DNA sequence: ACACACTCTCCAATTCTCTAA
DNA sequence: TTAGAGAATTGGAGAGTGTGTTTTTTTTTTTTTTT
């Protein structure tokens, strides 16, 4: 009824019915004879179904498709450097991250052949790569050697692509750098898959020779390798909808969440509720004219060391859809953009579209690296004109950034922009900025010693730092629901507010940037509440937000400098 | 459904736990495939034999199921041309240019026989179609081709192309003694023309034209068919006479079999109505005259099935009415008589046995 | 052409080879292994020559002679590779278990083709085919010893050992991934329904395209023959490189190289970096075809692997015999392992001990952590040398490169923070860029010794950041974007600034390390050469002693030898002690007076930076690995003020 | 190239088996046959252009 | 060279626009002079000689040294352009 | 022979120049120089070439130009002025 | 010298024709 | 009406011959000497 022609089959149901126990085996150990037979049980049931509960449905339609199986959750997953050649032709599965697809490939299916002298025509199948050219044209007056010939255009093709799949990082041999498989791809799934994604697969693992020279028949000794893919997975009801709208009506939800994105780490409250406001982000506009406006929260944590700093990175990077984590001094300007190779290739921020940017050790790369963040987090679009090749690509991604100040711990006799020490039109470009301090205090550092030490009373700690955080995987539901579904306004109310807050801190330095960022701020915090409106409290959040992330109320209004015992 | 170099393999085991391989997906699972592509392999063929030259393209040596295109007036003049030609000048014609050949036969060449067998044929045909459509038209304009004269001179050059082996007059010939013949059925269903009739169909005429489908069988795909058409009226009319037994008797035997079959093999280039015509003669082998030993040959066999299977003959086509009908029935007497006799199964593969003392039992 | 005699008959040395298999004993030694073999349980047959030679001087001393079967297969190693394979399947026993015969796709197509022949009746296929297993010799041990025995570099193998079965001594350099090579390929026949086999030993061949079959000939049937992979017969492949120790190249030359051969079980036994002692065969490439015909007589050559033995056993490849039980039991049995172990630390060395001591804790190291929501926390330990001229640093510093099986020594001015760290390099002619790992991940899961760590450049130390703390690296370059592994422990040893100790500075003027850095080493040591008649009359009879008798003086004390020592730390460290609540309050209330003696003397001449929350993990894993020298399951307050002390004994220097 | 192209030798697997190509192996490219172009990026000349 | 087209041909009777002018190298800025200085371009290597027209205005923007402008100095003081370049904009 | 390029006061804007190449027979060879404009009349003419058929993949035929001609003091009133 | 493309040649398998029982 | 003796036409088996093959940028990461 929704007119589709491919079904999905989790082989652990072929253990579960009796009879098919031994069949569950010689799919592994026979792939190509047993699915072409459940293909054909397939196509057969569905047309028994209409003819024996008589239905209406256009038996020559059904007549006319191809019907699909496609297995999976074949068993446990195989390393890709055991793989050994006791294992051709049998079923495997593989996990990994996508570097390349080539672009499709026409395969030939079915020849058609026309007779020069008397115009005859013939179709022909191709099996194991060979054409079965007729010896004479078929046409029994016209019984003449060397009469037929191939007409190219004629014939009938499919879809073929070429899939490079890399070896993750929790596999490779001490002191080694990872490798790399190909995987070939037909039909349905040719475009499906985009660099930087992580997939986990399901084919057949062949083997092939190859020739010595294209003159003759002569083959070497060693074989090829691929995986051959019949199914590609990546790593809704109403009880779902349900849970989200009951958790939603919690009153101590702004601090539930933001507790629940880092677990074990102690206390870093606001830090935690700005990150979560990035992850949801503000909402995207574009106009008949006057351009388009970015959702995208940037932020930057500056502080002392030992502050648990990159301990956070790691965790936005592993709860976010789509990212990077990368270092300082492991980061050129091409490496981080688009490099040309004539062909074009993609970097760190254009991996990372939609989603999260980690970058570590900010205060390492130098002004030149640093230059090339200007256009892309302002527009979120990156131009390039270089020899064969000028063009403009979208780059809609969060930057979260790390660094240490200079002098490398936090000096109280400097001001505090001096301290940062990055130039004006860069720090400029930041929504939110956080100065985070190691101040001494008995009170704090006998609950952080507490904390740290409870972690080695068991062997693989069943502890955590608070007694009610949401599990990761619906916390990832109500973060990627609330993106897609809602989408607020702005209220008359909050535009008064924003006017009055934003004359506020600039009448006395609050530069344009500060009002669009705490409109974006609001939004974000709308989204969080599955409100489809913004509000005069969702403004007061935003503008008290910005306010306790600089410390202004520490900062002394006329020298810049931080009072450390109000801290 | 996927690709050329998915394909596994296939194993087929024999009774005699002898066993063969074969290659593809759809082999998997379709042993009607399978079969016939394991024997589609196999290298060699029979090389094979080949009867008309020295005169311009025509009927006689094309395949005619393909026109050729007018525009609308030039349909409509055309038209006008010929109809006024018929209504006004065809006697006359025909009339003066018989009587001329009657008294120079001896001295003519090949294509003046072509010439005027293939002017009446046209005419005659066109206009009994033409008074089929309407009322408007009458048979009465070609009534000169039936007088006496011009009956025994198409007879006579059919005779003599016959006699000296040139097979494109004789072919001609066939083509318009046939038309002489469905003019005859055409005036009888409205006093002279049985008395022509019964001179057409002296004893000597019927040696002739019984004789005439035997040698078919090594020619062209049309002069079997012309054969064939010819055939189908000259039992016609002899039935509508009421002699009959005799004559068709004269008819069945193996080599007027061997040309029907030769002929209907070929059936993806033929016409509907020409199958219909070949069903009619089986059933008046088969089932009225009840001389059932003649088809029970294998190559018979083979046919049904290419014909019958979902590859040939459409499933909507008038053809499957008629050809599912006589084939049950065929399978039906087959298996009387397999049961009563087991020796035909040995029998099926080749031609009947002669002998006279267990010749008479075998047929019967 | 022409022919020759020669010494040797094989009929003798085939009796000779099947007597021994069926005789030799320590039931006979290989009778077993064949069982295994035919009960499927076994993939691989080690020949032991050191068993042929005790056969033959037990054949001898019963008074009969006997062919020197030892040196016949050192002389042309490749010929007796066939002739034991030839033995075996002779020999072979039936199975005395089950095997679920069925399984095996040859059982069954070899079954039907000679039910085949026995229905048509009313040698086959070639041996290779139906071989499960690999064979390989192992050398003559030198201490019975022969040059199979005795290690060549690889500019001693002459173009002479061509056929002959040797030992190789180098570093790998370079070692390819696993790809399936042909030995026996298996056809079948559209039309007569028949199967015929090839065999290939070149590296190229030509597939078969014709039934040649006589049944199939005598039935002139032309049928299509098809290749098949379901019964065919694979190998697995591997190649690599080695090549010369640098130490060892003679001056103004460049150093040589071999390519090695691996097949079978002995695959993925190589890897880069390895210093190792390899032994094979030796035999030349030949030409195929056309090309043949104009390359001339120059052959290439390559080494066939039989065997590989490793220098150090890496701290992975430990498990308990009864054999190191019984040692290890003699250091439990002895008592105060602690203190032995720290002395024995380069014994030439005189005095020194509590930095002994540090450097002993750096081998064992923490315990790894990781935690239900996927924070992980550093095990490895950091430690830092800072002291005068003329104190031994860089001595004791490349002491303890010779204990650790995996380790890299290198110096702050030879070094660059990529080099150090990870390349990426557009290293082919095919402008190809690929990613090559430093220094760093060289020593991965070991220790990373950085002489001179002052004279490196500002910029370049910061490259070792990340690598410290998190024990990864992140590029992301031109063409590149991934993270690698590398879980090191840092060694470094520096001079303070001006070189000799300046007392009218503070220490942190002296040691001249920024604060992000100076945090990430868990114990940093300032070591002051101040004078003294008495203590510099001692360090001098000691020294001198030394130069004297090439031994360390001794009265009492005997070092534990370097073997003994690897395998005591290499068993301890697989312990994982856990922490309890009494130990926990203890250290909780040791940490809140380190930071309230911090801040009240950041002023003072006595100040050293302030204490961090990376000083607290630092106390946990220096107790924890105090409690795994003792190989306790538990860690004790006993462990806990010894690694409180270790740290205070640091600073002692500052007060003459 | 891989087919009888005068005066020039030969140069993802393709297809095999016809005539012309022997041993050798063929494959294929897509490109688009066009039949048309149209652009969508004196002043009485221009008059006249406008309506 | 491959020769194919930079941005000024293809902006030739038509606007061109560099955004952050003052990041580009000098070694490139000196091009764009040439070029605004001639209208037209030159290529000679390889053995291969070219000339192309370039009649093409430019727009351009830039930040100021330090990122804020200093009102104590002038536009050449605040502006790390080089002065020949600086002649030849009608307006700034 | 001699490779000959629009003048780039021809050619239109925002367009590259075009090029053909000149043969040069007995009396003609070193009439011009590089860097010279040049007129030339001749005979347009073209031939098979099996790598540009190899190159495109379809019968594509070569061109040339064979130059028939090519192209680019004072009297005593000049001196007595 | 080693797979290929192409040419040449001879020999027997086949069908056609004539004669007599 | 069968069949057997003699003649003509065609197929492709297989033998032979000649042939071809080895083999100035422009962009981007890194070390080194030069102002
Ligand atoms: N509040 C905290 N909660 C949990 N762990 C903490 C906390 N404060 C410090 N730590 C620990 O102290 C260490 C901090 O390391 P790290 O994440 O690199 O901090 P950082 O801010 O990045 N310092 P640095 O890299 O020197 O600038 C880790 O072992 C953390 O587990
Ligand atoms: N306690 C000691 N016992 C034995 N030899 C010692 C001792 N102290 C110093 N030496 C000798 O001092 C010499 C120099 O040692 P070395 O390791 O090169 O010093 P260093 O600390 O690296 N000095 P430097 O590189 O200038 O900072 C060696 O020959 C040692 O034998
Ligand atoms: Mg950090
Ligand atoms: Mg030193
Ligand atoms: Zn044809
Ligand atoms: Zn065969």
């Amino acid at each position: 009824e929704l007119g589709t022609s491919n079904l999905n089959l989790d082989a652990r149901n072929l253990l579960a019915y009796k009879q098919t126990e031994d069949l569950y085996h010689q799919l592994l150990n026979y792939p190509q004879e047993v699915i072409s037979i459940m293909d054909q049980t397939i196509k057969d049931c569905m047309v028994s179904l209409i003819v024996d509960n008589n239905l209406d449905y256009d038996l020559d339609e059904i007549e006319t498709k191809f019907y699909k199986v496609r297995p999976y959750n074949v068993g446990s997953c195989k390393g890709m450097r055991e793989l050994n050649p006791n294992d051709i032709d049998k079923l495997i599965n593989l996990k990994g991250l996508v570097l390349r697809s080539t672009p499709v490939i026409p395969d030939m299916k079915v020849a058609f052949f026309k007779c020069n002298v008397c115009d005859h025509t013939m179709a022909v199948e191709i099996d194991r790569g060979v054409i079965q050219e007729p010896a004479r044209c078929e046409r029994i007056d016209c019984n003449e050697p060397n009469s037929m010939s191939l007409i190219h255009n004629r014939c009938s093709f499919a879809d073929k692509q070429v899939i490079k799949l890399q070896e993750t990082p929790d596999f490779v041999p001490d002191g080694q750098t990872p490798h790399s498989i190909s995987l070939c791809v037909y039909d349905e799934l040719v475009d499906s898959c985009r660099a930087g994604d992580r997939i986990e697969v399901t084919g057949t693992f062949r083997s092939i020779p190859i020739r010595a020279n294209s003159r003759q028949r002569v083959l070497k000794s060693l074989y090829k390798t691929y995986v051959d893919v019949v199914h590609v997975k990546k790593v809704i009801t109403d009880q779902d909808l349900a849970k989200i709208r009951e958790v939603a009506a919690r009153e101590d939800l702004y601090s539930l969440l933001a507790r629940s994105i880092a677990p074990s780490i102690y206390e870093l409250e606001d830090v935690k509720k700005g990150i979560l406001l990035q992850l949801f982000g503000g909402t995207n506009k574009t106009f008949t004219k006057g351009g388009r406006y970015r959702g995208d929260i940037n932020i930057l944590l500056c502080g002392d060391p030992s502050t648990s700093k990159s301990q956070i990175l790691q965790y936005v990077h592993k709860i976010t859809p789509r990212g990077v984590y990368t270092s300082g001094k492991g980061s050129s300007a091409v490496g981080l953009t688009a490099y040309i190779t004539l062909v074009l290739e993609s970097g760190a921020l254009v991996l990372s579209d939609g989603g999260v940017c980690c970058i570590d050790e900010f205060d390492k790369m130098s002004d030149s690296t640093r230059s090339v963040l200007h256009e892309v987090m302002e527009q979120q679009t990156i131009s390039i004109a270089k020899a064969g090749i000028i063009t403009t690509l979208n780059a809609r991604s969060s930057i979260l950034a790390s660094a240490n100040p200079i002098g490398s711990r936090y000096n109280p006799n400097l001001p505090v922009t001096e301290n940062i020490d990055l130039p004006p039109p860069l720090l400029s470009r930041f929504d939110l900025v956080y100065l985070v301090l190691d101040k001494v205090d008995e009170k704090n550092d006998r609950e952080l010693a507490k904390h740290l030490t409870n972690l080695y009373l068991e062997d693989k700690p069943e502890h955590i730092s608070q007694d009610d955080v949401l599990p990761v995987e619906f916390l990832t539901m109500y973060i990627s629901y609330a993106k897609e579904h809602i989408h607020p306004i702005i209220t008359e109310a909050a535009k008064t507010e924003l006017v009055r807050a934003y004359v506020g801190m600039r009448k006395m330095t609050a530069t344009t940037r500060q009002l669009e960022s705490m409109i974006r701020l609001a939004e974000a915090h709308a989204k969080m509440k599955l409100k489809n409106v913004v509000e005069l409290e969702d403004v007061q959040e935003a503008v008290r937000l910005i306010r306790s992330a600089i410390k202004d109320y520490a900062t002394d209004p006329k020298t810049g400098k931080i009072d450390m015992n109000l801290v | 459904a996927r690709h050329s170099r998915f394909g596994g393999l296939l194993s087929i085991q024999t009774p005699d736990k002898t066993r063969l391989t074969v290659s593809g997906s759809q082999a998997l699972v379709d042993e009607k495939i399978a079969l016939q592509k394991l024997d589609d392999s196999k290298k060699w063929n029979k090389r094979i034999i080949k009867a008309a030259e020295g005169l311009p393209n025509s009927l006689l040596n094309s395949q005619t199921g393909k026109a050729i295109f007018f525009t609308e007036s030039n349909g409509k003049h055309f038209k006008e041309f010929i109809n006024n030609f018929i209504d006004s000048g065809f006697n006359i014609l025909l009339h003066s240019v018989t009587n001329y050949f009657t008294t120079e036969q001896d001295r003519m060449v090949t294509l003046e026989q072509v010439e005027y067998l293939l002017f009446f044929a046209w005419f005659v045909k066109y206009q009994l179609l033409r008074s089929k459509i309407d009322n408007s038209a009458d048979i009465k304009q070609v009534s000169e081709a039936l007088k006496e004269v011009t009956f025994i001179l198409v007879s006579s050059l059919l005779r003599s192309a016959y006699d000296l082996k040139n097979w494109t007059v004789t072919h001609a010939g066939m083509i318009a003694f046939n038309e002489l013949l469905n003019l005859v059925s055409r005036t009888k269903a409205a006093t002279d023309i049985e008395f022509i009739v019964s001179r057409l169909f002296s004893d000597e005429r019927i040696q002739l034209l019984s004789n005439l489908p035997k040698i078919g069988s090594k020619y062209s795909l049309q002069f079997m068919k012309s054969c064939i058409e010819l055939t189908h009226s000259v039992l016609k009319v002899l039935e509508q006479y009421s002699n009959f037994q005799k004559v068709q008797a004269n008819y069945m035997t193996e080599p007027v079999i061997e040309t029907y079959i030769n002929f209907l093999e070929r059936f993806r280039e033929l016409e509907d109505d020409s199958i219909k015509k070949v069903f009619s003669f089986f059933h008046r082998v088969f089932v009225q005259a009840k001389e059932q030993a003649l088809l029970f040959r294998f190559d018979l066999i083979i046919l049904l099935r290419e014909m019958l299977s979902p590859d040939g003959l459409d499933r909507m086509s008038r053809s499957r009415k008629y050809v599912s009908q006589f084939s049950d029935y065929f399978l039906a007497r087959l298996k009387k008589r397999l049961k009563k006799s087991p020796a035909w199964f040995v029998g099926l593969l080749f031609p009947p046995l002669h002998n006279s003392e267990v010749g008479f039992y075998q047929r019967y | 052409l022409p022919s020759i005699q020669l010494p040797v008959d094989y009929n003798n040395l085939f009796n000779e080879i099947t007597d021994f298999l069926v005789t030799f004993k320590q039931g006979p030694k290989y009778m077993a292994m064949l069982q295994k073999v035919a009960n499927r349980e076994l993939n691989s047959v080690i020949i032991d020559l050191d068993d042929i030679l005790q056969y033959q001087n037990e054949k001898f001393l019963q008074g009969t002679q006997a062919d020197d079967l030892v040196s016949a297969i050192q002389q042309n190693a490749n010929h007796f590779t066939e002739l034991f394979c030839r033995a075996i399947d002779n020999n072979m026993p039936l199975p005395t278990k089950e095997i679920d015969y069925k399984d095996d796709v040859l059982d069954v197509i070899l079954n039907q083709r000679r039910l085949r022949n026995e229905r048509m009746l009313s040698e086959l296929f070639p041996p290779n085919l139906t071989r499960r297993y690999f064979l390989y010799f192992k050398p003559l041990s030198q201490n019975c010893a022969a040059i199979s025995s005795k290690p060549l570099s690889v500019r001693q193998i002459k173009g002479d050992f061509l056929g002959q079965l040797i030992t190789v001594r180098g570093i790998i350099t370079r070692v390819s991934d696993v790809k399936p090579a042909v030995e026996v390929i298996a056809y079948t026949c559209d039309q007569c329904g028949y199967e015929v086999f090839q065999e290939v030993n070149s590296r190229t061949f030509t597939p078969l395209s014709e039934c040649t079959s006589e049944e199939c000939s005598q039935n002139q049937t032309k049928g299509q023959l098809f290749m098949s992979t379901r019964a065919s017969k694979f190998s697995a492949f591997q190649e690599c490189k080695i090549q010369e120790l640098s130490q060892q190249v003679p001056v103004g030359h460049i150093p040589r190289s071999l390519n090695i051969h691996v097949n079978g079980t002995l695959v993925r036994s190589l890897s880069p970096g390895d210093i190792v002692d390899v032994t094979g065969i030796f035999l030349p490439a030949p030409y195929t075809g056309f090309k043949a015909l104009k390359a001339g007589l120059l052959t290439e050559t390559y080494l066939e692997a039989q065997f590989v033995r490793q220098h150090k056993k890496k701290f992975a490849s430990f498990s308990l015999t009864s054999d190191v039980e019984e040692r290890v039991m003699e250091l439990i049995t002895s008592g105060d392992v602690y203190n032995r172990l720290a002395k024995s630390i380069a014994p030439e060395i005189y005095g020194n001990l509590d930095v002994k001591k540090a450097l002993l804790l750096l081998l064992v190291g923490g315990v790894d952590k990781r935690v239900g929501d996927g924070m992980k926390i550093r095990g490895d330990i950091n430690v830092c040398l800072m002291g005068d001229p003329g104190v031994a640093k860089s001595q004791l510093l490349k002491a303890i490169c010779k204990i650790s099986p995996r380790g890299v020594y290198t110096t702050g001015k030879g070094s660059s923070g990529v080099g150090l760290t990870a390349a990426v390099m557009k290293d082919p002619v095919t402008d190809e860029m690929i990613l090559e790992g430093g220094a760093l991940v060289l020593a991965d899961n070991g220790i990373c010794c950085i002489d001179e760590f002052d004279k490196m450049d500002e910029s370049d130390r910061t490259a070792i950041h990340e690598v410290m703390e998190q024990q990864t690296i992140s590029i992301s370059k031109a063409g590149i974007n991934t993270t690698l592994n590398a879980r090191t422990s840092i060694l470094a040893a520096a001079n303070p600034l001006y070189g000799r100790y300046n007392p009218r500075l503070s220490p942190l003027d002296n040691i001249n390390l920024p604060a992000a850095l100076l945090s990430r080493f868990d114990i940093l040591f300032l070591m002051l050469d101040i004078p003294s008649r008495d203590d510099d009359e001692k360090l001098a009879e000691h020294v001198t002693y030394v130069h004297m008798h090439n031994k360390q003086p001794d009265l009492d004390f005997t070092p534990v030898e370097p073997s003994k020592m690897r395998e005591y730390i290499a068993y301890a460290k697989t312990k994982r002690p856990v922490m309890s609540e009494a130990v926990n309050d203890y250290v909780v209330q040791a940490y809140i007076r380190l930071r309230q003696d911090s801040k009240r003397e950041m002023d003072s001449k006595f100040s050293f930076g302030q204490a961090t929350p990376r000083t607290l993990l630092g106390i946990i894993r220096l107790s924890q690995a105090l409690a795994k020298l003792r190989l306790a399951d538990m860690v004790d307050i006993d462990d806990v003020e010894e690694a409180l002390r270790l740290v205070r004994v640091s600073k002692e220097s500052l007060y003459q | 190239t891989q087919l009888g192209l005068p005066g020039v030798k030969p140069s993802n697997s393709g297809v095999t088996g016809l005539r012309s190509l022997g041993v050798r192996d063929l494959t294929y490219k897509i490109s688009f046959l066009a039949c048309h172009v149209i652009s969508i990026g004196d002043q009485e000349v221009f008059l006249n252009s406008l309506s | 060279v491959v020769i194919e087209a930079g941005a000024l041909m293809l902006a030739d009777n038509g606007i061109c626009c560099i955004d952050e002018f003052d990041k580009m190298d000098i070694s490139d800025q000196v091009a764009i002079h040439e070029a605004m200085e001639q209208q037209t371009i030159s290529i000679a290597k390889a053995g291969i000689h070219a000339t192309l027209n370039a009649r093409t205005s430019i727009l351009a923007a830039a930040n100021p040294v330090g990122g804020r402008y200093n009102r104590k100095l002038s536009l050449r003081g605040n502006l790390n352009m080089t002065a020949p370049i600086m002649s030849r904009f009608d307006l700034f | 022979r001699v490779t000959l390029q629009e003048a780039p006061g021809t050619v239109p804007p925002g367009r590259l120049p075009r090029h053909r190449e000149v043969i040069l027979l007995a009396d003609l060879v070193d009439v011009s120089k590089p860097g010279e404009e040049v007129e030339v009349t001749g005979i347009y003419k073209n031939n098979y070439d099996g790598n540009l058929n190899a190159k495109n993949g379809f019968p594509v035929f070569a061109t040339i130009i064979e130059a028939n001609s090519i192209k680019r003091s004072w009297t005593e009133e000049e001196e007595r002025e």
